[PDB]
């Protein structure tokens, strides 16, 4: 049960500082080299640096050697990335990864923690349920929508019926405009399940401590 | 600092095909090259290390070869679930740089989109803004044209489109087209239409509603 879990990502001011951490479990962290990598939006993976078990050897990609610091606390099974002098080029998903025994290859990667370098302010989304057109739908199936408008920064998480509704979902990538993102998600279910049974979209925006659910019902006076 | 030039950048293949990706190192990296697979929304997984060795549990489909500066990665029989970005890395010397990645795209049969149009939410118009949403779902291939029509006339400003990645299950794409109006502008007109021109048909798919309905 090898596991890595990054945390500490979020919004940071250009020129500012931010500390990432990565909790290791399911293996003896103190025996392994650890590394950090990052993936900017739309770009490829970029290796950040590595550190050996005893912290005696720490290496960085040159662009980052004077602004990022890697450390580890073996007593806590935790790997750290101290980011400083950050700019928009540092906006990325940051991954911690373990080197395999006897190889400089990253045999397990964490899920990543998102970092945004920006002057723009955190803004919660408005969330809107999208019911079908007013006419009672013909056909065996129904498509519903959830619109998530005007939040900053990324990301938002959107589920349907607390995630117990996973099939027939499409969550469309956020689009950024005027330092505000908009995203939507469609769910298609059989007309035998809606509207006779409830469907809700669950929207969480961690950066604004926001958690908004919207039940979707047919349009019309109530 | 060593550059890993990975080719091709994009790759369109059908299930069953042999594919070969190439990584060219700007100077020798001995045998010390790993290959990774990164599916949409997932972290990378190690497939190949020291250029030619499958990591534990990696299926026989995946192989690698090379030494010095020329390295290849091969999927002998491409399967739908192999939809992902594949990238190399040299680990001979720090910095242990990655290649630029190869985006693998799965060829499937052509499918027309299922189109659904949505009036502005009951809950939105109070805010003074009005978003008209058109979902175009489960179509192939990716390219598609969405035309918005207000009362019969075309509208180009205020439209924003967003595509999903290829679904790993059915290899289709989905797209949302969002027309953003003010409440006041939304209320000036009655007929709202989104037209989906896709190569699967000469005839556009048309979904429409009237605001006072
Ligand atoms: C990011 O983390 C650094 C490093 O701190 C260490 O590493 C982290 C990953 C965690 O494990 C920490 O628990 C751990 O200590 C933080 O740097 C620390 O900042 C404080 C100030 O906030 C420093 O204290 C000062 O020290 C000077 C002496 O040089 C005194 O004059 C000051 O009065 C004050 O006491 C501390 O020394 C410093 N530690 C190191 C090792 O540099 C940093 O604050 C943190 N950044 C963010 C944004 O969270």
């Amino acid at each position: 049960n090898v596991n890595l879990l990054e945390s500490g990502g979020g919004l940071v001011q250009p020129g500012g500082s931010l500390n990432l951490s990565c909790a290791a479990s399911g293996f003896d962290f103190s025996r392994y080299w650890m590394s950090w990598a990052r993936q900017a939006p739309g770009k490829g993976q970029e290796w950040i640096g590595e550190i050996n078990p005893g912290s005696s050897t720490i290496k960085y990609t040159p662009s980052l050697k004077d602004k990022f610091i890697i450390s580890r606390d073996n007593a806590k099974n935790t790997l750290y990335l101290q980011m400083s002098k950050v700019s928009s080029e540092d906006t990325a998903l940051y991954y911690c990864a373990r080197y395999g025994s006897y190889v400089y290859a990253m045999d397990y990667w964490g899920p990543g923690t998102s970092v945004t370098v920006s002057s723009a302010k955190t803004t919660a989304p408005s969330v809107y349920p999208l019911a079908p057109v007013c006419g009672a739908t013909t056909g065996s199936s129904v498509t519903l929508g959830c619109l998530v408008k005007g939040y900053f920064p990324e990301p938002v998480t959107l589920t349907w019926n607390s995630g117990s509704l996973s099939s027939g979902v499409h969550t469309f990538p956020a689009v950024l405009q005027s330092d505000l993102y908009t995203l939507s998600s469609s769910v298609t279910v059989t007309s035998s399940t809606w509207p006779s049974q409830s469907i809700t979209c669950n929207v969480a925006h961690p950066a604004s401590s926001t958690k908004v659910d919207k039940k979707i019902e047919p349009r019309g006076p109530t | 600092s060593i550059v890993m030039t990975q080719t091709p950048k994009f790759l369109l293949v059908s299930a069953g095909d042999r594919i070969t990706i190439t990584c060219k190192a700007s100077q020798s990296v001995r045998n010390d090259v790993a290959w990774y697979q990164q599916k949409p929304g997932q972290s990378p997984k190690l497939l190949i290390y020291f250029a030619s060795n499958r990591y534990t549990g990696v299926p026989d489909r995946f192989t690698g070869s090379g030494s010095g500066t020329d390295f290849t990665f091969t999927i002998s029989t491409v399967q739908a679930e192999d939809l992902a970005v594949y990238f190399c890395q040299q680990g001979y010397t720090s910095p242990r740089t990655f290649g630029g990645g190869t985006k693998l795209e799965i060829k499937r049969a052509d499918a027309a989109p299922t189109v659904s149009i949505f009036p502005p939410s009951s809950e939105q118009l109070t805010s003074g803004g009005a978003s008209v949403v058109c979902f175009l779902n489960n179509f192939y291939p990716k390219d598609i044209n969405v035309k918005w029509k207000i009362d019969g006339s075309e509208r180009q400003n205020g439209v924003l489109n967003s595509w999903t990645d290829q679904d790993s299950k059915d290899s289709t794409y989905s797209m949302s087209s969002t027309l953003t109006l003010t409440k006041d502008e939304y209320e000036r007109h009655n007929s709202y239409t989104c037209e989906a021109t896709h190569k699967t048909s000469t005839s556009p798919i048309v979904k429409s509603f009237n605001r006072n309905e």
